[PDB]
């Protein structure tokens, strides 16, 4: 199809404080390094994490890395804590349509 | 490969081009990082910067008498172990004003290899003046193209400094080792080989002078504002990318198909179509990049199609003019002009773009490059031979 | 110095029917900066909806375009978002976002605003 699709594998992830965790994206077409990752806490609207697929903003904690490039890319949030939790998405905007993953939701492990 | 064929001497000069294209154009990666340990932004790392570009007006001049007078390799040695003590430590030193003393070090190397490369090419290529210039100038223009992600990822891993080091060691002692290899073909004054104090006498060199250094005013502002007028349009960041490869690949690719246009047809004629054209089409450019991504990529691959090439037009003319014995001096002159118009250009196409609006500012290109043109086309063919006033004993 | 964004205009509305949300925006000029309208699923699922850029020129996904139109008002700095042939696909609640800006490299998306609610159903 002509619209580019992000999957996130996991639909759902637990982890504990402390660990190293990464979320996957995989895009069908080649996008290169045009990809941010967003971070929505549950009562809050998305906010901001990696522009670029490996560069982070300002205030945002040197826990969270991007890297990858092509039609693979990962966010590695390294000594996850507990505000950590929250879901991740990943965004291309490589070429029109702009589009979103499925979403990966980080809970402890039960 | 033997020592004496000119295409052995060509390639070294490329090679030189290519060694030293780091300083200037890989600075956006190196901003950042060494202004994360300094202060202000826009102030510390662009002044260190501009002082770099600045100081090439001094440095190229007396290369060029010490290569005219000494040969190539002498000064081609100082050259670049001024460009290895310079840039080596720009990722060690604790100081800005430390900072500023090694990226001037660094860019005065710079200069001084550029004109040592172009006089060189000039020289062994007195029938294809236009192409070895235009070979040697892309050469400088897309130099650290290939390795530009590798020397990002070396930012990223290993730090500043130790980036710094590599490319400030491996810059240094490959333009050292090519220096103990080039030579020029052979001092024999002529009545048309003119001094630089001799050449500083006639309006053409003046003429000559203004209109490069409005080609390299509004091309300041034509690489500033292009891409951002792009991502001002909406267009998608492929495409933004697409168009800086398009951008660097042109204005490299341009300067040896320009030489050679100048070489089968003539030096004022070629400069003349090339800046006319420029500035048509800068004036267009808002107007036309505005149809889609082709046509911004179009407009941009043309644009510095045609902007690029007076890199490779003036040093053949410069030979041509004022003489090849005293050459290497005389291009110093004139790539003093490019180290006057970097002066400005920190922030003055932002400036202009924000105040004045996109197609003011594209406009004032234009007007830049058409002020070049008419020059070229209205202006020096009218006054004939350079006529060697006051000259002395 | 802090960029505020405020959605306004949601509502409960009959589908077919049209609506006008509002992004009230402080602390930049929409001039040198893009805006998107995008909106999140019931389900929380992301679907970017409209982006106008610094020029004007407005970008929509087919699925949306043509129903909807992003516009501005530079004079009072709102970003207004028109619905028409409300379907019931588009229940979400909006958010306006502020782009890159024009000399600068980032996503399409830099800041959120709080969000606004667009539901139309049989409720």
């Amino acid at each position: 199809e002509l619209d580019i699709v992000l999957t996130q594998s996991q639909k759902f992830m637990s982890t504990s404080v402390g660990d190293r965790v990464s979320v996957t994206c995989k895009a069908s077409q080649n996008v290169g390094t045009n990809v941010a990752w967003y971070q929505q806490k549950p009562g809050q609207s998305p906010k901001a994490l990696i522009y670029s697929a490996s560069y982070r903003y300002s205030g945002v904690p040197d826990r969270f890395t991007g890297s990858g490039s092509g039609t693979d890319f990962t966010l590695t949030i390294s000594n996850v804590q507990s505000e950590d939790l929250a879901e991740y998405f990943c965004q291309q905007y490589n070429s029109y349509p702009l589009t979103f993953g499925a979403g990966t939701k980080l809970e402890l492990k039960t | 490969g033997l020592l004496g064929n000119r295409w052995f001497y060509l390639v070294l000069a490329v090679l030189l081009m290519c060694m030293i294209s780091g300083v200037q154009y890989s600075w956006t990666l190196y901003a950042n990082p060494v202004k994360d340990n300094l202060g202000v932004s826009l102030a510390a790392v662009q002044t260190a910067f501009t002082l770099s570009q600045v100081i090439q007006a001094g440095s190229q001049p007396g290369g060029g008498y010490f290569v005219d007078k000494f040969g190539p390799r002498i000064p081609l040695m100082f050259g670049g172990a001024m460009v290895l003590a310079g840039w080596t430590f720009m990722g060690m030193v604790d100081s800005v004003p430390a900072l500023y003393a090694l990226y001037t070090l660094a860019g005065a190397g710079v200069g001084i290899v550029y004109g040592i490369a172009m006089n060189t090419a000039n020289r062994w290529f007195p029938d294809k003046r236009g192409l070895a210039s235009g070979f040697t100038a892309a050469g400088y223009g897309l130099g650290v193209l290939p390795f530009l992600p590798l020397i990002s990822s070396v930012l990223k891993v290993e730090g500043v400094g130790a980036a710094f080091m590599y490319t400030g060691l491996i810059m240094g002692i490959l333009i050292i080792l090519i220096a103990f290899v080039i030579r020029f073909p052979g001092i024999v004054v002529t009545d048309k080989d003119f001094n630089s104090g001799e050449m500083l006498r006639t309006p053409q060199f003046w003429v000559l002078w203004t209109a490069f250094f409005s080609v390299n005013f509004g091309g300041l502002l034509l690489v500033a504002n292009s891409v951002p007028y792009g991502r001002s349009l909406g267009l998608a960041a492929g495409v933004l990318t697409i168009g800086v490869s398009i951008q660097n690949l042109f204005n490299g690719g341009c300067r040896p198909f320009w030489g050679f246009v100048s070489d089968k047809i003539g030096r004022y004629k070629t400069m003349s179509v090339v800046f006319g054209i420029n500035a048509v089409v800068l004036a267009l450019f808002p107007t036309i990049a505005a149809l889609g991504d082709v046509a911004f990529i179009a407009m941009l691959a043309i644009a510095f199609f045609t902007w690029g090439g007076s890199y490779a037009l003036f040093p053949s003319t410069n030979s041509d003019i004022f003489g090849t014995a005293y050459s290497a001096r005389n291009y110093g002159f004139f790539w003093a002009a490019k180290a006057t118009a970097s002066i400005f250009g920190g922030g003055l196409g932002a400036a202009i773009a924000t105040n004045f609006g996109w197609n003011t500012a594209f406009l004032i290109t234009a007007i830049t490059s058409f002020i070049a043109f008419a020059l070229a086309t209205f202006v020096i063919p009218r006054m004939g031979r350079p006529v060697k006033k006051m000259v002395k004993l | 110095l802090e960029v505020m964004l405020v959605e306004s205009g949601g509502g409960l509305v009959k589908p077919g029917g049209s609506l006008k949300l509002s992004c009230a925006a402080s602390g930049f000029t929409f001039s040198n900066y893009a805006m998107s309208w995008v909106r999140q699923t019931p389900e929380k699922r992301l679907e970017w909806v409209a982006l106008i850029s610094s020029g004007g020129y407005t970008y929509y996904p087919d699925s949306v375009k043509g129903r909807f139109t992003i516009s501005r008002d530079k004079a009072r700095n709102i970003l207004h978002l028109q619905m028409s042939s409300l379907r019931s696909e588009d229940t979400a609640m909006y958010f306006c976002a502020r782009g890159p800006y024009d000399f600068d490299d980032g996503p399409p998306f830099g800041n959120w605003g709080q969000g606004t609610l667009v539901t139309v159903s049989a409720a």
